């Protein structure tokens, strides 16, 4: 029966999402920063796109893996397709909106998914970080400066609000997004950036030592 | 709006589940009640110092222990209060819920 | 065309001329035929112009490609193996014409001895490949006359500088006995381009360099 | 309910599983080892899957024995499309994963079976040596020391927990798998080593008179 | 009961466009106004379709640009098989009648779109503006002056009714429009014309600094 | 079964045509007169169909159209197979009575449609004009003097059988046609004839100033 | 409740076999033996499957000839696609297992058979006889000494027991197993041996006036 079908399959995916671990994504002066809580050390929830797009995801892994593979496929087959600098994180934003809405409506499962897609300037380049959110739903959203997914939003959201500072280094941002993300050690964490001043590719995981003497 | 008075979570379909707090419940019998236990807790208290006068912390302490003894109302509201509930969000509940190997979830 | 690449104590380098022919006609006096195709590789192609551009680029794209799906890039050995398939794919146009010959230079991060990780890797037009391992390896229409003059030369080759000089002139030598390959044009100023691929990875030689070891190899030649 | 029924499901894939002999794996000075109670000399529970990449299985076995050729269909295309020291156990295990949570949710029957997938470093090398155990559902988790399937997991697992010790030569170990996996002769145990010394294929069955005097 | 079930899927996509921003589009001196709600700046619901026809929607996003790339795709195949002066508003809105209606009957879900066409004469040419209002029911309206779609129409058509004047000036239909609508700064609103004195493709955004002196 | 959904289809069909408007179609001296009370410019209910042969329908738009469109598909598909004076109104009402059955006995829902085919004789030929009438279901008659389709048929049938003269010229006919509709401007008629006295292709439509004098 | 289900078509099988004659294959000094209890002429449930591999069955004749050519064509692939020597008893078990699983979970209805492999060493070989029992359900099972199939089980089972003698010759353990099958003649028995000292060809019916002398 038409919203009576569709909803009864959201409140599902809703459930998904809040049974998983916490991602957020904020801009600060070199690009934008994601910091994850994530145990493992082989399974990642943060990813290149692009030259200068960058995603992170919340929520069944095999589901938003799938996403984050077909999105690395429609990248690289429109930058060969047309060029590199064709390729931006509005299209890809706009494909993973259209294609969670069709498996919200089609599929027998909606996708327990909830996606960040980021991107910076180019090199030499002058213009401020889009973060986007798209849902489950197909919806997508404008954020002007931080996204958080999974698990309980609210607190981690309200500490990013209080704590939040446009062109904070590297290193403020992150002990601002950890102590936001604790409302943990190098063992625990999945840093990557998206930084805007490499020449072309602009995502580079932050791990280890270096990682270590960031936090 | 904090969660330190949360009384129900009602899982909306459409997601942004919503929690009801006790605002949404205080029925004049939900008030009696809460006055009676801060008595019997002044009572408690005057018993147990000697000083015979009435708290504030009485009245606040019984604001968050009157949920610790249920006044029938969780899982078990008339289909009006349900019918409210949606009505403001716009969407059926499908359960509502007091405050594993099911495929991997990150 | 010709393209040089070898091996140096810690790293490796590729050069390659800028002179682009149809028959006896000079058509292009710039083109770019050494790419960097990822952080530690470096591919130049001899041939036909369009075949060769469009294998770098695809290479490329295949390279970083498989890097973002599986997190991590691909050994040496499996990125041989893959400009190999694409080599062998383009054998019939080959035989109808349109042949392209690629060059492959890296650095190989996992090789035991740091100081002998350079790696420089050939192609025939069937795909086999070959791991050269005299210290250098040329392509194009000069390659003989630059391998005559690499393996004399190849003695004073000690570290990444002393390396690209001896490119350099290796280029110089090709261009002096065949006129298909361009040498240091000194009248507008364009020169060989190089790459050096060391531990840090892959860096494009600023053209001011190459500029200053053509003067130095023009005025040894003159007396 | 759809809740009730995917828990079904799971009952379903537990008592399969519970109705099954014991492996274990374990890490040991010389790569990993496993242990099975099998009494048929035809049908194995345990196989090569690469050079480096080991596999044990408990459940039921049409099942388990499809998903081990599945995974050397796997490991030998991509060998052969990039070269053999690129697959990894890491790529296998996700791949299960993949497999065991796409026919968990598509099929008409879960997969009743556990997987254990096993990797050692390349011979003159040196690593610690990776264990990941995937379920029914398609979770996947890493394992530091040991993995038990199938059967009363938790009395073998309390015993292993005991007795195991790091760097355990190759008797020391297999006296404490045999002895945990009581909590069996020749004739009724499947005994294969990943040894990390061998030069190339791993992989490396103990059975008969050899068995015979390592236990 | 197919006519409960009509019944309902009728309720359903009258609830989605009401659920929905507001689009207005008239006639005035030099062609074609679309004003439309619009918060975002990478989603639009304004969109040209050939060199003179253009195109307004609202209702679901994702469905109205699948309509929205269909007609594109339409009427290029259509101006390369013949030529570009065959396309008229006239087909396209045909095209979209007959789409609407095959997928309010056929597809599970109705789509939950509202449609305008619009259409003026060619460059030099004389010939008074088009305008076609397409339903989710597959009714074609011919309306002479202006288009009103999605929300609340009610009010806004009574407002253009009183406020509207034929051959007004970019300036005066834009602020009617606006007028009307209210019944919204540059950062709220999407505004495009069909300009009838270009020379080949009308469509032209009114975006920024010029929208900020017009309005 | 079968029966039982016939009589719902039957009923459906039937309601649907009376929610529409009324067309006739009579023979008069020079051929063969359509006239359909019809206020939309673009839409249209009458149309050549081949050479000589004409048709109007009644009834749901998209159907009916489909349904011109696939016997223009049909008439030319035959003329240039065969030759043109080959394809008779005969064939056609034959094919569209087909059509109609399968449509009313195996699809969802049946054409809520009722079709007029007519013919004229060839240029410099003799030969009394033919009307058909095709129904839902597949019925064809054979009408000697006049067709009324849609609509409220009885009065404008009785108010066309008191009128009706053979050899009617044409503004008899169109004003007997006219008043029995009535039972309307030319900014609210569609009138087209098929005149037989044309050397190949009879339809002509007689719109505005024309129409206009003739009335 | 699927247990129950599975129990239901597990009935189902079981009632088929005992619904039928029973066959047994037991080890004797040449080879293996197959007595089967069959009354017809050409309808036979013993029958070669490859140079040294036999196969009987018992239940319903048309799926167990199915599986019969099945396994056929099986082995001739194999034999010709690597060579002879490598096709071997315990592959087609295997297969047979594999394939009864399938269609036990899978058709409709559960193929009502018993199938029993044999297996001989090659001529100057060296190696006890195997016998492999593959159940309705994919069951497989191995035999030292001898397999009874259809009908009731048990008695036929016992006798065997107590008669069973290893290195028996031909004679006597034909002796036993109609002894044994009894608890009749050459005209309602099916005989066949494995008879290891034959070069290729093992397989070798026992029919007539031969059979007559041996019994």
């Amino acid at each position: 029966s038409p919203e009576q079908a569709m909803r009864e399959r959201s409140e599902l995916a809703r459930k998904g999402i809040a049974r998983a671990k916490s991602v957020v994504a904020l801009a600060y002066a070199g690009g934008v920063l994601f910091v994850a809580e994530n145990p493992s050390r082989s399974l990642q929830k943060i990813s290149e796109l692009y030259d200068r797009v960058g995603f992170a995801a919340a929520g069944k892994f095999n589901e938003f893996d799938n996403l984050r593979r077909g999105g690395i496929q429609f990248a690289d087959t429109r930058g060969y397709a047309y060029d590199r600098r064709d390729v931006t994180g509005r299209q890809l934003a706009n494909v993973y909106a259209q294609t969670l809405g069709t498996i919200f409506t089609e599929q027998a499962k909606p996708y327990e998914v909830e996606l960040c897609v980021a991107e910076v300037a180019h090199y030499g380049e002058t213009k401020r970080p889009e973060l986007y959110r798209i849902t489950y739903d197909g919806s997508i959203a404008d954020e002007p400066h931080f996204v958080v997914m999974g698990g309980t939003t609210e607190p981690i959201a309200n500490a990013l609000k209080e704590s939040y500072a446009e062109n904070a280094s590297l290193t403020d941002a992150l002990r601002i997004a950890v102590a936001a993300l604790r409302a943990l050690g190098v063992a625990s964490l999945e840093v990557a950036v998206l930084d805007a001043n490499r020449p072309r590719r602009a995502f580079r995981r932050i791990t280890g030592s270096a990682l270590q003497a960031l936090l | 709006e904090i969660d330190d008075n949360r009384f129900l979570e009602v899982t909306y379909a459409n997601g942004d589940k919503e929690v009801m707090y006790f605002k949404d419940f205080n029925s004049g019998a939900m008030i009696q009640n809460v006055v009676d236990r801060a008595k019997k807790n002044a009572i408690k208290s005057v018993l147990e110092t000697g000083q015979p006068g009435l708290r504030i912390q009485h009245l606040l302490d019984s604001i968050v222990d009157e949920f610790a003894e249920n006044e029938d109302l969780p899982n078990t509201t008339n289909p009006d209060d349900w019918a409210r509930i949606s009505g403001k969000k716009g969407e059926r509940i499908v359960y509502i819920r007091t405050l594993s190997n099911l495929g991997q979830y990150l | 065309t010709t393209i040089v690449a070898l091996k140096y104590p810690g790293g490796v380098v590729m050069a390659g001329d800028r002179r682009s022919t149809q028959g006896n006609m000079i058509s292009g006096r710039d083109v770019r035929k050494v790419y960097i195709t990822d952080d530690y590789t470096a591919t130049g192609i001899a041939g036909t112009a369009a075949v060769a551009v469009e294998f770098a680029r695809l290479y490329a794209v295949e390279l970083e490609h498989y890097e973002k799906l599986e997190g991590v890039p691909l050994t040496f050995a499996g990125k041989i193996n893959r400009l190999a398939i694409m080599v062998r794919g383009n054998l019939a146009a080959a035989m109808q014409g349109l042949l392209a010959l690629p060059l492959l230079a890296g650095y190989d991060i996992h090789a035991s001895d740091p100081q002998s990780a350079g790696r420089i890797v050939s192609f025939d037009a069937a795909g086999g490949w070959n791991i050269e391992e005299e210290g250098y390896q040329a392509v194009g229409s000069g390659s003989l006359f630059a391998k005559s003059s690499m393996k004399k030369l190849y003695s004073q080759v000690t570290d990444g500088d002393s390396g690209l000089r001896v490119a350099v002139e290796a280029l110089y030598d090709a261009a002096d006995d065949d006129s298909a390959t361009g040498g240091p044009d000194l009248v507008r100023g364009i020169f060989p381009t190089a790459v050096i691929i060391d531990a840090d990875g892959a860096v494009d030689v600023p053209e001011s360099r190459i500029a200053e070891l053509a003067r130095a190899i023009i005025e040894s030649r003159s007396g």
